[PDB]
């Protein structure tokens, strides 16, 4: 119960959300017995677990005459929170709101629930550092390190490339358009001039959405690569 | 810059395409080098190579191997702010 909970947030990707003019990053997995949220604005993080016993009380309280058991509304919740995560700029009814109090980070979600209230309000308290390096620290060292040996590989084959370039050109043909020529490749050139001309731009953190936008199928690998007698005349 | 070596393998594929359509015969057969697809070789990556290349460990290949982008980030996010 509680480990599928975790297994499926550690397999999941991350989400770009946007609530009164800031920018969070948010990974849910909602199952007919509870969910698993977490959630991060690049400077802190926050996790939150919930089984059937809070949601009959939370569901209740926040909306007092629902008539719903846990799995009807967890279904709703997923419902709600699915189609925003997975694409941007989706048209929705569902509205978010941040806040913080002393340490802990009240999430309010308010939708249009076929024209009905649904109010949630996820109370998120700081991860622990275990889950932090789980979900962040390793993953990201991994897709790094992935990254690089891609960039190894990659000069290879321009190296390769080059090989065949050099060979073609001592056979001694000329190309039919002249502005192809294109100088040899070298490493260490090639990271010089990348380091002193493009590093700033590319490395801009910003508020997390290059990190949604390009890297997740290299990170979602990576989790799930670690989580996984003859005698006589006859003689 | 896995990006940038895309474009420039993009380029030397042109580049070779123009020669054979010059009519150029390579004097060594076995240098032939297949067309590059990006789609292609990254799903041979993670199918074969990244099991093995994604391995943390103990932390020495982080050490080893990306320090001189770490401080080049660190050192960017200081001059920011």
């Amino acid at each position: 119960v509680m480990e599928e909970l975790e297994q499926g947030l550690l397999m999941q990707p991350w989400a770009w959300l946007q609530l009164a003019e800031n920018s969070l990053l948010a990974k849910v997995f909602i199952t007919k017995q509870g969910y698993a949220l977490l959630v991060s604005d690049l400077q802190q993080v926050w996790h939150e677990q919930v089984d059937t016993s809070v949601v009959s009380q939370r569901a209740k309280e926040l909306n007092k005459r629902l008539t719903a058991p846990p799995a009807a509304f967890l279904c709703h919740l997923d419902n709600l929170l699915r189609p925003l995560l997975k694409d941007a700029a989706h048209p929705s009814e569902a509205t978010f709101s941040c806040d913080c109090v002393a340490d802990a980070l009240i999430l309010r979600v308010r939708s249009e629930l076929s024209g009905l209230p649904f109010y949630w309000n996820f109370h998120c308290m700081l991860a622990s550092p275990s889950l932090v390096s789980q979900h962040l620290i390793r993953p990201l060292m991994g897709m790094s390190l992935a990254l690089q040996c891609q960039v190894r590989e990659l000069a290879t084959l321009l190296h390769m490339k080059d090989l065949e370039i050099q060979d073609y050109q001592e056979s001694g043909a000329t190309l039919i358009r002249d502005r192809l020529k294109t100088e040899p490749f070298e490493e260490n050139s090639f990271l010089e001039q990348f380091m002193i001309e493009k590093l700033p731009e590319a490395c801009s953190i910003g508020d997390g959405k290059p990190f949604v936008m390009n890297l997740q199928d290299l990170y979602m690998a990576v989790t799930t690569q670690e989580v996984q007698k003859p005698r006589g005349l006859f003689s | 810059q896995v990006r940038e070596l895309a474009t420039l393998l993009h380029m030397k594929d042109l580049e070779i395409q123009d020669y054979q359509e010059s009519g150029a015969t390579l004097i060594r057969d076995r240098l032939k080098t297949e067309p590059f697809e990006e789609n292609s070789f990254l799903e041979q990556f993670m199918i074969e190579k990244l099991p093995e290349a994604c391995s943390i460990g103990d932390g020495k290949p982080f050490v080893m191997n990306l320090q001189d982008l770490y401080m080049a980030v660190t050192t960017q996010e200081v001059q920011v702010g």
